């Protein structure tokens, strides 16, 4: 299957064996910077911009069920 | 007091040579090996009546590949056919360089020497033979 590392014979080129899928440790470390939380209490400025952003990302993730029912993107 | 234990000039019959050329040719770039069966008479003549290949090696002509078990298994069969012959030596192919043994291959060669002193090692190059004695 795709994304799987394989062994190829050195002497005559045929795929002999399989090896574990490669992942990257570096990506895992980068993840979850949510702590400490930023909130809107040490990040801010530009009152309108912050409001539109809350409307575009934050609310549709919680309020997800409704969108499906209404039929609207 | 001294003994013989010399390498005598090897008399290769027409069928055995063809079997070596064919074994090698399919067998390369992979290093491969097989055994030589014949009769040795006198102290000057070894005749190589026939050969067959005893399972072909992977990377190198490995010491794993030399197998007394396979050698034993094949040898008892021959007796039942009414052609009992002895292992005169063994052959191998190297495409690496003409007339050369690999590092692994010298260790492998030693198992055959212990069995019989008149064990010989034939290097076949199918890449570089276009007269087939060359």
């Amino acid at each position: 299957k795709p994304g799987d590392l394989v062994g190829v014979n050195k002497d005559s080129y045929l795929i002999l064996e399989t090896l574990p899928t490669e992942y990257d440790s570096r990506v895992k470390a980068m993840e979850v910077d949510e702590r400490p939380t930023e909130q809107y209490s040490d990040i801010g400025g530009l009152d309108k911009q912050i409001q539109e952003l809350v409307e575009a990302i934050v609310l549709p993730m919680n309020h997800k069920e409704k969108f499906e029912n209404l039929g609207i993107q | 007091a001294p003994a013989v234990d010399t390498a005598e000039q090897v008399y290769i019959s027409s069928l055995a040579l063809l079997k070596m050329l064919k074994h090698g040719r399919a067998g390369v770039p992979m290093e491969v090996m097989g055994l030589m069966l014949g009769e040795f008479v006198d102290d000057y003549t070894v005749r190589v009546i026939d050969v067959f290949a005893m399972p072909q090696s992977g990377t190198g002509v490995s010491v794993e590949a030399v197998d007394p078990v396979f050698q034993a298994k094949m040898l008892d069969m021959l007796k039942q056919t009414g052609r009992p012959e002895m292992v005169v030596g063994w052959y191998h192919s190297h495409p690496g360089f003409g007339c050369w043994l690999s590092g692994v291959d010298i260790n492998t060669q030693q198992s055959f020497e212990a069995l019989s002193e008149r064990a010989v090692a034939v290097v076949v190059d199918p890449i570089q033979s276009v007269k087939g004695k060359v």
